[PDB]
């Protein structure tokens, strides 16, 4: 029902953007460095019932590290993140992994190479082999294009529940209620709507 | 080869 | 001789329209549009009440990012930046729980998908009027 | 709040209040948790919090509180150990050692607080890195002695030795100076004989599973560095490959140890060593077959079921087998008594290769490549593996992944299968034909399965003889056509017809020799370009251009019995053929035609074909230029804008494939196109003025800017491939600059197209040497106004940022004279801009910034001893030295270390080669005659003293002496910089470390 997940990796690799995408569906374009950690509940609906991840989204920048490996205590799973456009973030994957498994000696861990949407990829697929001897699951992901964005949590859910055939399923969709707009708020809604109409939607060149 | 006759219908 | 052999809540609705779309919600406090989900937007007609709703789920996770009646009082407006999107106010959407109000924008693959969505959206408003 | 009380050190620390904050953070939620988090961080970060760790570790009843206490101690040991009074150093050691002993002696604590004991062990290791062996010579002797008094202490000592080995040999390169790393490696080496004795005794005698595992975990680390003799002159291989493979508790770690053993540096001429290397493999495979699963077992199913640790075990078995066999399979290949072993090991790999797990498949596939490549070249080897290879053909064919039509995995799979085809062409053909029948007889029919087989068949093109390929290709396409007829519905018929077109596109040798057939293919693709079923049109177009790239010559000649070159037939019907395609697909079609037309080397015929191909867009073009010039309002019609953009996109597409040959078509449109560029520019500016900056987001203006961007792309595409540069300079450049530069300069920032910068970069790159006044004009129009766009932060205008520094780079390379002509105030902005680039974390900007600085120094150096170079050093040498030092040492630009070091080494070497001809100092601040060497060393000592005040003068002076001496040796120079980056992170670094090189 409930599992603690620690998310680690270099600063700027997209850890917080990844979690935000899963929490609200949004893609945050700005880099606001995480300070220490932010804990976020994340629920997925599966054919074995709901599974709750308590995601500890830690800071990758050293001057914002906070408690550092103190965040890993009693974690039951983890994601190690790097950025396929920045070689140094892959070079540091062994360091994050070292500090992680010294506290969490036997947990399922996913290694994620983020930002595969960027054309000029620097960490080539064939260079990525660190997960092999360490028994980590590896995925190319992109929080921006959503490529494989669900795979880390699906794989972890299967490990944690112990069911290789666990699947995400459609959450029930209750009947929505009927509408009665207030004529007193009719003037306030036109204000909020005019601004919204004259604020351009982002990424107008995307396929959607 | 009678590739001329290939058809999607 | 008898040989004993080895041992969503959308089912009562009809699918009037289905289109791929990206849905945004307007964060008035941050004065910016935020993505809420990409997936199939569906117009669902309840077989019992004949009431039509919008129901939209995210790809892969299938989580609900829109669930509300196509109220006849709603009005689809263009967005300054797009010829393939609609903006409209929604007073009661239950995607994330309690009936909450939103200013939505929904964008489509082409201008003609957007125009058809408008067509189907206004048909659905008539259904809900009856 | 109340929780904030622990943050007040004037009072005594309330241990119960600490435990409440800790509990709330780890066990709480939302705001309570978030609040406690910030308090604990503030607590841990108090530079006096370490003084309260002995209290916490004695009186707390919360293991998380003690863990945090040890984190606080860790910070102190790592960064400020040597600043402490020697009493505290001894005191801290004493109650860490004592805390560990007492936790091991309490059997309840030892089993229930492993996380806390492990953190205490690691904290101890940090002390050892500071104190041992020079101030702790008896640590190892006393460790070995205390191991016999207690299983629990013995087990924990294995953990301590494991972490010590890791810290010294695995993770020292980044975190210690070279001299300190060598000192600790030597110390461990000196005392390892005693450590190994304890380790071997525990393994030989011990019963405690938990103790055995800890010892084997430490052995895994030892194998990274220890001499092979400890492994081959003891009985330890026997123990590892028999005893410890039978117990599942020890099996995982033992297998990992044996994998590393397979990588030991080993003499290759000793026959006894060879028999020992055979023997542990034989033992291990024997234990697997009898204790885990036989070689017939269905590992695919086992892995899928995911019971216990089966998946990690099968992963580790693949790593062991592949690692050992890649190094040692020749040891098994001649002795007939070892043949069953060799083939059983490979049969296990066959079974592992059927597992559905992409990353593990890649691991086994890498090994298969190693094997079949060797069988392809090495005499008298392939017959050994014939049955292994036969099974492998089926595995690879059945797991073929989608090629570009994952990409890396397809190419790896293709490589192995090509080798496998060469090794037995007859076996490969038979498998593929057989698989195809089971597609026709429906027993294995599915969309995925016919696609996979088609990719496999396509992948081996070029491996069969032309005659065998001919028979094979015919048979395959015949079977596929019958398969398509046989299916019902557009869904299935579309899939099969696509695969048909995929195979054909992969066998150009066959098409080149059968014109009649090739002609039939193209005409079918043309038919398919009217098919509305999703994906068919994209498929027909991609297939068309793919075949043309490979067979263009057969479209440009007149074939026997044909009336004209087929390219003429394509062009005549082009309107019909493309009538139902989207614009993107039309442009691909035109590009394909451009590929063909460029193979015609008679100029008059090529130019005629080119003007015939462009007839439709040229007529649409002529019409619009006649209209839009009469009524400029017409360009506000979104439909005309879209038509215009598609015309230009068509020219780009054809120019992309024709390059230099495109020039005649460019000449037809050039002058009116630049006039259109001006008109569109006026309308964009007019719209921004009437509607505001928001106008740049509207479909109208985005459409207008698309026209401008495609025009620039067209000109950039041609000039980048032009062979006649006299015409480029004399005909193209002048109208281009007049059309684009002023318009860029005088638009508001949000309306400037970064593509202008990109286009100018190509102009300078290709003809910059021929247009010095034109390059000056480019700088004048884009330099200052673009710099002002990007010098307020690192985020805004990201494309302008990248293109800006690419333009400066090429100007610095090709037309340095243009920077000489800058007024001094603008040259100073140029220097500011370069250093601004240093500070970017964006790699695109940073790398160019550092290269511009390097090239600039070399440009200045080349000028010899003249006033401009003299003035440059006086004004900017130390700016570049200190800005480079700043990004080297600030921990936020690690990605540019190598280029920073190169730039810094170049700067220092200028002074120590006396290539700077004037004093770098002022009249007053230094006596007359002082060398620039003395002054540079002096300036740098003062700079580093103020920037890193916790360094001693001796550290700084030793660092600079070494760095200066090593300014001709980049690898050593870089080592010294790394050493400095370690020392600035702590207090009391040893200045003799900088003598490491010598
Ligand atoms: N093109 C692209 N950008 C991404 C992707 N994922 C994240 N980003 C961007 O990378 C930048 C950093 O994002 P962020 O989530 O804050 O990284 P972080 O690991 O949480 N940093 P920190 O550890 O300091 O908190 C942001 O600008 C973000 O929009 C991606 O998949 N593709
Ligand atoms: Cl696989
Ligand atoms: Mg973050």
């Amino acid at each position: 029902v409930q599992f603690k997940l620690v998310l680690v990796g270099d600063g700027g690799t997209g850890k917080t953007t990844f979690v935000k995408r899963h929490l609200t569906g949004e893609f945050e374009k700005k880099y606001v460095a995480t300070l220490g950690v932010e804990v976020h509940p994340l629920v997925f609906h599966t054919n074995r019932g709901p599974i709750k991840f308590n995601v500890w989204d830690t800071a990758g920048q050293e001057k914002f590290g906070g408690l550092r490996d103190g965040y890993y205590i009693q974690a039951q799973c983890a994601i190690i993140m790097f950025d396929v456009t920045s070689r140094v973030t892959y070079k540091n994957v062994p360091n994050w992994h070292r500090d992680l498994v010294r506290v969490c000696e036997n947990i399922p861990i996913v290694l994620c190479g983020n930002k595969v949407d960027i054309k000029d990829r620097k960490v080539k697929a064939k260079s990525i082999v660190f997960h092999r001897k360490k028994n980590l699951q590896y995925y190319d992901i992109s929080a921006k294009s959503n490529y494989n964005f669900e795979k880390p949590f699906l794989w972890l859910a299967r490990k944690l529940i112990g069911d290789p055939n666990l699947e995400f399923v459609a959450m029930p969709a209750l009947a929505p209620p009927e509408v009665v707009m207030d004529p007193a708020l009719a003037a306030q809604y036109e204000h909020d709507l005019e601004v919204a109409q004259t604020t351009a939607l982002p990424d107008e060149d995307d396929d959607l | 080869i009678d590739l001329s006759g290939l058809t999607l219908q | 001789i008898h040989f004993e052999p080895v041992v969503t809540m959308e089912e009562d609705e009809e699918v009037l329209y289905k289109v791929r779309a990206k849905l945004f919600r307007f964060d008035a406090d941050a004065k910016e549009w935020k993505e809420r989900g990409t997936g199939d937007c569906k117009f669902l007609k309840n077989k019992k009440t004949n009431k039509v709703r919008i129901l939209m789920r995210r790809d892969k996770t299938l989580k609900i990012c829109a669930n509300h009646i196509i109220a006849p009082e709603y009005t689809l407006k263009p967005n300054v930046g797009s010829d393939r999107s609609w903006v409209y106010a929604c007073t009661a959407d239950i995607a994330e729980g309690e009936a909450e109000a939103f200013t939505f924008a929904i964008r489509f693959g082409s201008k003609e998908n957007a125009d058809k969505f408008k067509e189907e959206f206004e048909k659905a408003q008539e259904i809900n009027k009856k | 709040g109340s929780m904030e009380g622990i943050l007040d050190f004037s009072n005594d620390l309330d241990i119960a209040l600490l435990d409440q904050v800790v509990s709330t953070f780890y066990q709480g939620s939302g705001v309570q948790q978030k609040q406690a988090q910030e308090i604990l961080t503030k607590f841990q970060d108090n530079p006096d919090a370490w003084q309260k760790a002995d209290q916490i570790l004695q009186f707390s009843t919360n293991p998380q509180s003690k863990f945090i206490a040890l984190s606080i101690l860790d910070k102190l040991i790592t960064r400020k150990w040597k600043l402490l009074p020697n009493d505290h150093r001894i005191g801290i050691r004493n109650f860490v050692v004592g805390m560990i002993i007492s936790m091991c002696q309490d059997d309840e604590v030892f089993k229930t607080q492993k996380n806390l004991i492990n953190k205490s062990d690691l904290t101890l290791v940090q002390i050892l890195k500071q104190e041992w062996p020079q101030n702790w010579p008896e640590f190892i002797p006393e460790l070995i002695g205390s191991s016999s008094s207690s299983v629990n202490v013995c087990e924990n000592n294995m953990i301590v030795l494991k972490l010590l080995s890791e810290e010294v040999f695995d993770f020292s390169a980044e975190q210690m100076t070279q001299a300190k790393a060598l000192h600790l490696k030597n110390s461990m080496s000196k005392e390892f004989e005693q450590i190994f004795k304890l380790c071997f005794q525990v393994l030989e005698q011990g019963s405690s599973s938990s103790l055995i595992v800890a010892t084997l975990e430490s052995l895994l680390r030892y194998l990274h560095w220890i001499p092979y003799r400890y492994i081959y002159e003891t009985n330890i291989l026997e123990l590892l490959s028999t005893k410890f493979m039978t117990s599942p508790d020890t099996r995982a770690i033992t297998l990992k140890c044996l994998t590393e053993v397979s990588n030991l540096k080993i003499p290759q001429d000793n026959d006894l060593i060879k028999r020992q290397t055979v023997l542990f493999f034989q033992n291990t495979l024997q234990q697997i077959a009898t204790s885990v699963m036989p070689v017939t077992a269905d590992l695919k199913a086992t892995y899928a079921n995911a019971n216990g640790n089966d998946q990690s075990f099968l992963q580790d078995l693949a790593m062991f087998l592949t690692t050992y066999l890649a190094r040692n399979r020749a040891l098994l290949e001649s002795d007939e008594s070892l043949r069953e072993l060799l083939l059983n090991a490979h049969q296990y790999l066959i079974q592992l290769s059927k597992i559905e797990e992409r990353e593990l498949f890649k691991t086994t596939l890498d090994y298969w490549h190693n094997l079949v490549a060797d069988l392809f070249y090495e005499p008298l080897k392939k017959h050994i593996y014939e049955e292994i290879c036969s099974q492998l053909r089926l595995v690879i064919i059945e797991n073929m992944v989608r090629p570009e039509e994952t990409i890396q995995l397809y190419k790896s799979e293709r490589e192995v299968l090509v080798y496998l085809t060469h090794l037995n062409v007859i076996d490969t053909e038979e498998i593929m034909i057989s698989k195809l029948a089971r597609q026709i007889d429906g027993s294995e029919w599915s969309w995925h399965n016919i696609n996979t087989l088609s990719w496999a068949i396509g992948s081996i093109s070029g491996t069969m003889s032309e005659d065998t390929e001919k028979r094979f290709v015919v048979t395959v396409i015949k079977d596929l056509l019958g398969l398509c007829e046989q299916k019902r519905g557009k869904d299935n018929k579309a899939v099969v017809a696509s695969d048909i077109m995929y195979v054909v596109g992969q066998y150009p040798r066959f098409l080149k020799a059968h014109w009649n057939f090739l002609r039939t293919v193209i005409l079918k693709l043309f038919e398919f370009m009217h098919e509305t079923h999703e994906g068919v049109q994209d498929m027909a177009c991609d297939t068309f251009i793919k075949i043309v790239q490979k067979c263009k010559y057969h479209f440009v000649i007149q074939q026997p019995r044909e009336s004209e070159p087929f390219i003429q037939t394509i062009i005549r019907d082009i309107q019909k053929t493309t009538a139902d395609l989207q614009p993107q697909q039309v442009h691909t079609f035109y590009k394909a035609c451009g590929i063909i037309i460029s193979e015609e080397r008679s100029v008059a015929e090529r130019n005629r074909l080119l003007s015939d191909l462009m007839q439709l867009p040229n007529m649409a073009w002529d019409t619009i230029v006649e209209q839009s010039t009469a009524n400029p309002t017409l360009l506000l019609d979104s439909e005309t804008v879209k038509i215009i953009a598609n015309i230009i996109k068509t020219n780009v597409a054809v120019c992309t494939s024709m390059g230099a040959d495109f020039y005649p078509q460019l000449g037809h449109i050039y002058y009116n196109m630049l006039q259109l560029y001006r008109a569109v520019s006026s309308m964009i500016s007019a719209q921004v003025a009437a509607e505001g900056l928001i106008a740049t987001k509207t479909p109208k203006v985005r459409g207008l800017r698309t026209i401008k961007k495609e025009i620039l792309k067209l000109v950039e595409t041609y000039i980048s491939k032009a062979r006649n540069l006299d015409d480029v300079v004399k005909v193209l450049v002048e109208p281009l600059l007049n059309a684009v530069l002023e318009d860029y300069m005088n638009n508001v920032p949000d309306a400037r197209d970064a593509e202008v910068l990109n286009c100018m970069t190509t102009v300078v790159e290709k003809v910059g040497h021929m247009i010095p006044q034109g390059v000056i004009l480019i700088l004048q129009s884009v330099f200052e106004c673009t710099l002002d766009m990007i010098n307020k932060d690192f985020t805004e205008y990201p494309e302008h940022r990248v293109e800006f520094y690419k333009l400066l780079k090429v100007i610095n390379e090709k037309s340095f004279a243009a920077f000489l002509e800058l007024p001094p105030a603008a040259f100073k902005l140029f220097v500011d801009a370069i250093c601004w680039a240093f500070k970017h974390n964006n790699r695109d900007v940073e790398v160019n910034g550092l290269q511009i600085a390097l090239d600039l120094v070399k440009n200045i150096e080349r000028m010899g001893n003249v006033p401009f170079a003299n003035e440059f050093h006086k004004n900017y040498f130390f700016i570049f030295v200190s800005e480079t030092f700043f990004v080297l040492t600030d921990s936020d630009h690690k990605s540019g270390f190598s280029k920073q070091a190169l730039l810094l080494m170049k700067l220092i070497s200028l002074v120590y080669d006396n290539k700077i001809s004037v004093p770098l100092y002022q009249e007053a601040e230094v006596p007359q005659g002082t060398s620039n060497q003395v002054y540079l060393s002096q300036y740098l000592a003062n700079m580093l003293s103020n920037a890193f005040p916790h360094l001693t003068s001796e550290q700084i002076a030793s660092f600079l002496s070494a760095l200066t001496k090593q300014c001709k040796d980049l690898v050593v120079f870089k080592g010294t910089l790394r050493d400095f980056l370690v020392q600035i992170k702590e207090v009391g670094g040893d200045p003799t470390d900088y003598l490491f090189a010598e």
